[PDB]
């Protein structure tokens, strides 16, 4: 009863969470995928209190 | 460094125009044969067109009337992507194979294939490797690397950490990760990590690093011709025949499917056939049994155009007895056309001279020149360009700057012209070996 959710063990295709493009590469600094150097600009740039942000909405 | 002045060294294409096709009388090396280079000029413009068979053009002339300098403007005003190929008529007299043959696959080599497909590669200087070989393995490791603009960390698999203590990639090394193979080719050293290279010599070059993205497709373009997919598909790892002339007869079959293929090839657009071409210098070295085989292969859809040159005049044929013009029989005569050149008026002949002068870096005063080009006048181009290295020797000698009549008398004076050397034979018969006798004062 109500543990009969079920996890996945397989291969997940990483995207971005700037955007929503796919992203094949992350960060040391900040652990971001990013699409190009348009959003690594703007990654490396940004005000504090939001790069923790983002892997907050993503978990 | 493998760029000695030969004695075509000056000649940068045709130098004809393309849009009326006139050729204009100096321009990127050749200067003076107006109607030959004409001719030239439609018979290059007909070969980049593509819809038109392996024909057969002739430059038939006298000696040192500019042949081979046509034929060198030809190669140089195509660039790397239209196959020439060069081939003196006595490599195809050899014992690793027959000679039908021989001729055969000089005809193959220069029908390209031009096919274009894209790769995924990746620059970069790398920041750091971790490889977690710890009694452990090649299972599991870290890099970390970056451009200018980008920077990230991959992991990796088992044949790739095979593959980076295989090349060695340190941490500063600028290296190009082929995706799809797995190859690493280190483009250089990062300058910024000088300190960090201790096992390197006291003069190393030093890069700096890519600029641009990290992650780019590139549209590379191949072109090998039909002799080359001929050699590969006749052993098991036979391509290295065609890097050592090992390959034997190959038979007949393999040769019609790949002709099947291309068609079948260029049919689904996945390929393009770039018709090439051939020059069969010194066409007249060749026998009966060859023209009665290229009379055949100048007739298929995949034949190269034949360019070729002949210098004698009514004279025999190889392999038979019976005479003919320029060495060919009358029934290979009729396939080829031919352009015929002139020799050369004295002005040309000192504007020649002066291009020569000009390629080697030679100061020369007038007085040299206008008695140089009375020397050429008399004793033909190859002479007085061989005089004109010979005299900047002989001014350096005496330590002078520029060459004058005091060095081309004596250049003149030391190596004779050959007709003088045939005069010397004439007047010194008794003891040169004519035939028979020898005699000793
Ligand atoms: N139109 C030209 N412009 C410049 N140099 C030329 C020209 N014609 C001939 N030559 C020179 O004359 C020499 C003889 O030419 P080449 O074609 O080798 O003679 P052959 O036709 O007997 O082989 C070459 O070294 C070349 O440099």
């Amino acid at each position: 009863t109500n543990i009969e959710s079920a996890p996945s063990l397989a291969p997940m295709k990483h995207y971005c969470d700037v955007t929503g493009l796919p992203a094949p590469y992350l960060d040391p600094k900040t652990r971001l995928r990013y699409h190009n150097k348009e959003i690594f600009a703007m990654i490396r740039n940004l005000p504090q209190g939001m790069g923790e942000q983002f892997l907050e909405a993503r978990g | 460094g493998l760029n000695l002045i030969a004695a075509h060294s000056h000649i940068r294409g045709l130098g004809v125009d393309a849009d009326t096709l006139e050729p204009r009388p100096s321009s990127q090396g050749l200067v003076g044969q107006e109607k030959a280079r004409k001719a030239a000029a439609v018979v290059l413009e007909m070969i980049k067109q593509g819809k038109i068979a392996g024909r057969a053009v002739l430059i038939a002339g006298p000696p040192s009337t500019g042949k081979t300098a046509i034929a060198m403007g030809m190669a140089q005003s195509l660039g790397q992507d239209v196959p020439f190929t060069t081939l003196a008529a006595s490599e195809i007299f050899s014992l690793e194979m027959s000679k039908t043959e021989a001729l055969t696959q000089a005809f193959r080599k220069s029908i390209g294939v031009r096919i274009k497909e894209e790769s995924e590669i990746m620059e970069g200087e790398v920041v750091e490797i971790q490889i977690d070989r710890s009694t452990g393995g090649a299972k599991q490791g870290k890099l970390t690397i970056k451009t200018t603009d980008m920077e990230a960390i991959y992991d990796m698999g088992s044949k790739m950490i095979d593959a980076m203590t295989k090349e060695r990639v340190m941490a500063g090394d600028i290296i190009s990760i082929d995706k799809s193979s797995g190859k690493i080719t280190k483009l250089g050293r990062s300058y910024a990590r000088s300190r960090d290279y201790d096992a390197m010599g006291v003069d190393t070059k030093f890069l700096q690093c890519p600029e641009g993205e990290l992650q780019k497709r590139k549209e590379v373009v191949h072109t090998v011709s039909l002799h080359e997919i001929d050699v590969i598909n006749s052993r098991t790892q036979g391509f290295l025949a065609l890097f050592s002339g090992d390959t034997g007869e190959i038979r007949s079959e393999i040769r019609d499917q790949i002709n099947t293929k291309v068609a079948e090839w260029k049919e689904e657009g996945k390929a393009e056939i770039v018709p090439g071409v051939l020059f069969i210098d010194e066409v007249h070295m060749l026998d009966i049994e060859c023209f009665s085989y290229i009379n055949r292969a100048l007739e298929s859809d995949l034949a190269p155009i034949v360019i070729m040159a002949s210098n004698r005049g009514v004279s025999r044929i190889r392999g038979t007895d019976y005479k003919s013009p320029h060495g060919l029989p009358l029934d290979f005569l009729d396939r080829v056309v031919i352009i015929n050149t002139h020799p050369y008026t004295p002005d040309e002949l000192r504007q020649i001279l002066s291009i020569r002068a000009q390629e080697e870096e030679v100061d020369l005063t007038p007085d040299a020149l206008a008695l140089l080009t009375k020397i050429g006048q008399e004793a033909g181009l190859r002479y007085a360009s061989n005089l004109i290295t010979t005299s900047q020797l002989i001014a350096a000698k005496r330590r002078a700057k520029q060459v004058g009549v005091e060095d081309v008398q004596r250049s003149f004076k030391l190596f004779y012209d050959p007709a003088r050397s045939v005069r010397f034979v004439q007047e010194s018969e008794k003891r040169l070996i004519g035939n028979d006798g020898v005699v000793d004062f």
